[PDB]
């Protein structure tokens, strides 16, 4: 429960208030979902639950550096579509 | 005091039979692994 109701009181800031461009508040909400991910671990037992929650936060430590400066104003719409072409991805061709 | 031990007696009779009913409810209800129960599962546990 408290993983998810944080991951969905961050959900609505804007480009304006969320800043996620190297200095990124969201990124560093990005940090604290790493160490809710060093909490994570646990043998209890496997629910269909934990397994949603691992997959809403799990393998962060790529998207850790990744969008730190893929943020920066360095990121032009050119740069947009470079991602979207090179990576192969219709999700910045729907939306750069 | 006698009528006292005999409230003490009835209220320890029903109240095992109550843990029967408890406990009887539990394996089929609630937490145990039966369905999906997406995320519903906290009503009915802090009901229990």
């Amino acid at each position: 429960d408290s993983v998810i109701k944080n991951i969905q009181q961050f959900k609505e800031k804007s480009w304006q208030d969320v800043s996620k461009d190297d200095l990124a508040k969201m990124e560093e909400d990005a940090g604290k979902y790493g160490e809710q991910c060093s909490r994570l671990p646990k043998d209890l037992k496997e629910w269909q639950a934990y397994r949603d929650l691992k997959n809403y936060i799990d393998s962060l430590r790529e998207q850790l550096p990744l969008i730190i400066s893929l943020k920066k104003p360095s990121i032009m719409p050119r740069h947009w579509e470079k991602i979207k072409e090179i990576t192969n991805t219709k999700l910045n061709y729907e939306n750069p | 005091q006698a009528i006292y031990l005999k409230e003490l007696k009835q209220s320890i009779k029903d109240f095992t039979n109550q843990v029967s009913i408890f406990r009887r409810d539990y394996e089929k209800n609630g937490p145990m692994v039966e369905g999906i129960s997406p995320a519903e599962a906290m009503e009915r546990l802090r009901r229990f």
